[PDB]
RNA sequence: UAAGGUGAUAUGAACCGUUAUAACCGGCGAUUUCCGAAUGGGGAAACCCAGUGUGUUUCGACACACUAUCAUUAACUGAAUCCAUAGGUUAAUGAGGCGAACCGGGGGAACUGAAACAUCUAAGUACCCCGAGGAAAAGAAAUCAACCGAGAUUCCCCCAG
RNA sequence: UUUUGUAUAAUGGGUCAGCGACUUAUAUUCUGUAGCAAGGUUAACCGAAUAGGGGAGCCGAAGGGAAACCGAGUCUUAACUGGGCGUUAAGUUGCAGGGUAUAGACCCGAAACCCGGUGAUCUAGCCAUGGGCAGGUUGAAGGUUGGGUAACACUAACUGGAGGACCGAACCGACUAAUGUUGAAAAAUUAGCGGAUGACUUGUGGCUGGGGGUGAAAGGCCAAUCAAACCGGGAGAUAGCU
RNA sequence: GUUUAUUAAAAACACAGCACUGUGCAAACACGAAAGUGGACGUAUACGGUGUGACGCCUGCCCGGUGCCGGAAGGUUAAUU
RNA sequence: UGAGCCUUGAUGGAAGUGUGGACGCCAGUCUGCAUGGCUUUAAUGUUUGAUGUUCUAACGUUGACCCGUAAUCCGGGUUGCGGACAGUGUCUGGUGGGUAGUUUGACUGGGGCGGUCU
RNA sequence: GCUUGACUGCGAGCGUGACGGCGCGAGCAGGUGCGAAAGCAGGUCAUAGUGAUCCGGUGGUUCUGAAUGGAAGGGCCAUC
């Protein structure tokens, strides 16, 4: 629902089987959260995959500078 | 798989290794608190500027915390009773405090998070030793003891 | 603009007007109870109850006026914990609800057809939800072409059933 | 009307008046007719709008082969023969009509499926808070006392007052018969009948929602509707049947 | 005692009792996309599910079939590399 | 405890007397030590896959305590217990009338049973 | 006894089918076998011994191959 820094999905999908299966599929990624800031000291986002590979080569300042901003 | 420790830990590496480290392990230990190191671009240039104002710590700072073991060795005996009763046993809780604050029986004072023990010390009356663990660097050594009252 | 005129089902009564503020029409205003996003709190809608200010006051009162909730900023206050935050108060802006269709988007059938029925169809239609405009949307090539070249998107006829 | 066949006692219609069912769009093909002719014709659009302009393009004058390819020929085969398909058939564009295609496609009609709302003012459960039960009967446990036991048990009376206890109005329910059956009544009336301090009965308000609820269980009940409620929609569902 | 309101009141449903089975508590199980709630402000003398249906005397043989319970050494075997 | 590189090993200072491990077609040689004048394969470094140990630091906590707060919610903090487990997401094998959509022919002296469909 | 005509490419003209299709067939071309030779042989005395299409598999071929040369894939022929 969240993983806030990337935006999410849970977007519906019809999930065939042999030939097909005119059902749905849907509810992806995670959670997680405590994420220590080099400054004061952890907010707990509920980012996910993706979102916590992200705050990698990024930041956590950058990757805070827009759950803030905007 | 790529970060800075400079602050050696066991690790493979020391003064921050710049090739190949551990992934995942710093993300929420290492990092947090610990030995920041991001050895991205940015971070990593600014290790070359360094480090005499911060190597000068293993020549001065160790100094200034190494006396440690040779500040407090000979102390006199640490004579603070834990309560020794129970037919043969104690009253007296010995764990933290009484380790620690039986510095402060005439001033001076430390912190109770410098001790080395891992058991936990059997409420006995007898040479409780007390290896002062104030810093990985230095180690010191203090003693306890228990009395009838 | 003007001799009439006081809306209609019915006059009638009592009247207003003929010159140029009587009607009547058009513009800008004034007023505009109670309910209703309803917003001071509540409530079986048009009812019930309060706080804090006011004027006239025969100076109890009448009514009036403000007081919802969020968001942005401002200043002031401010926990566990020095700090700092969390939280709190105030204030100025702003939103909130209706709305026919077209439009972008999130979710999304089945009857039906296949002369049965699962792939497939119906159809991304019905519907439900969100949003915005007067149109929306798309849009200045990591487009196409074929060794010639064209040159953003959009809409129309062809290419072709 | 439907049938092999109907005066048929097979179907439909009490009568009259008004309304009531092969349409429409585009595409394709024939026929008639008109224009022009190896050529016919424009589309959108422009517009001094039914003009005129616009020939993008569509069809025909060439066909054969799966195609490259060849071409009044061409495929076939190694074949130069034969055999298949072609070769001195005028088409094309309107207009009116016959048919077909896509559409609701002559008209009327299902039982149903799907989507979104409205319904627990009936009823089924349950929650909270209140109310009701004339009278008469039986008479458990416990106890007091006498007896009696070393002490109890045991017993006798008296007191005591239980119980999905007894009889029976209210109240609740419905086993039987008659009547009613275009009723007084879309389930009742009359005479009997069962329970009636209990898993009782009832007022008020609340909570469970449809593939869902509730159910001492019958597929019962969920507003005279239930093997899947009502209302609106997909919808002119589909109907090789009448 | 309950039941087919409106053709069935019964031998049917229920019942107390019995048995099997599950559940160590954030219980099993159920409602619910989740949060949360019921179970229960209970905790194995408790709660659920299944069958039998006071009480009396009882409840025999079969584990081949299916299901369930335990084992899991060996055979077969998914994604994945 | 497996395996990859490959690091160190055994095949493919000048005589004599001796000690040990090596294997056999066997009668033997191999091989350290005093006096005397590349692959077949093993260990350590490792890289990496396995089980199993323990730790805290992600993660859980329907334990306690402190604030927000004269809240049973929630959040923050301290503390405890659990701990790379649990649990979640993607993928994947089971099971799956719990639910859903359907199929389940015709001929026939009615139909059904039987029989037959070339 | 000798052999491979259970041949390859075509086919006048017929029979029989609603159709798909099925059957008969002299004769022609290339190469065969048997016979001295005329000649016979295009499977069995004849009539049952069978499955359309699609999706594919295998071999062959410059038929095609999306800028071009290839290739994949498609056609064509043979066959499962
Ligand atoms: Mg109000
Ligand atoms: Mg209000
Ligand atoms: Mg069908
Ligand atoms: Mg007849
Ligand atoms: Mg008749
Ligand atoms: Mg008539
Ligand atoms: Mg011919
Ligand atoms: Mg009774
Ligand atoms: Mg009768
Ligand atoms: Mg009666
Ligand atoms: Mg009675
Ligand atoms: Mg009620
Ligand atoms: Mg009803
Ligand atoms: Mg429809
Ligand atoms: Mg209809
Ligand atoms: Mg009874
Ligand atoms: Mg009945
Ligand atoms: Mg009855
Ligand atoms: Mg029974
Ligand atoms: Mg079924
Ligand atoms: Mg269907
Ligand atoms: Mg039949
Ligand atoms: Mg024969």
């Amino acid at each position: 629902m969240k993983k806030d820094i990337h935006p999410k999905y849970e977007e519906i999908t019809a999930s065939c089987s042999c030939g097909n299966v005119m059902k749905i599929r849907s509810t992806v990624g995670h959670d997680l959260n405590l994420d220590v800031c080099s400054k004061c000291h952890p907010f707990f986002t509920g980012k996910q995959r993706d979102v916590a590979t992200g705050g990698r080569v990024d930041r956590f300042n950058k990757r805070f500078n827009i759950p803030g901003s905007k | 798989m790529q970060v800075i420790l400079l602050d050696k830990v066991a690790n493979l590496g020391s003064l921050g290794d710049q090739v190949n480290v551990k992934a995942g392990y710093a993300r929420n230990f290492l990092v947090p608190q610990g030995k920041a190191v991001p050895a991205t671009k940015k971070n990593i240039e600014f290790f070359e500027a360094r480090r005499a104002e911060l190597e000068a710590k293993l020549a001065e700072v160790l100094a200034a915390a190494n006396a440690r073991a040779e500040k407090i060795n000979a102390l006199e005996t640490v004579t603070i009773a834990s309560k020794a009763g129970d037919e043969g046993k104690l009253f007296g809780s010995i764990g933290t405090r009484d380790i620690a604050d039986a510095v402060t029986a005439a001033g001076v004072e430390v912190a109770k998070s410098e001790v080395r023990l891992p058991n936990g010390v059997l409420r006995t009356t007898g040479e409780h030793e007390v290896s002062f663990q104030v810093h990985s660097e230095v180690f010191a050594k203090v003693i306890v003891n228990v009395v009838a009252e």
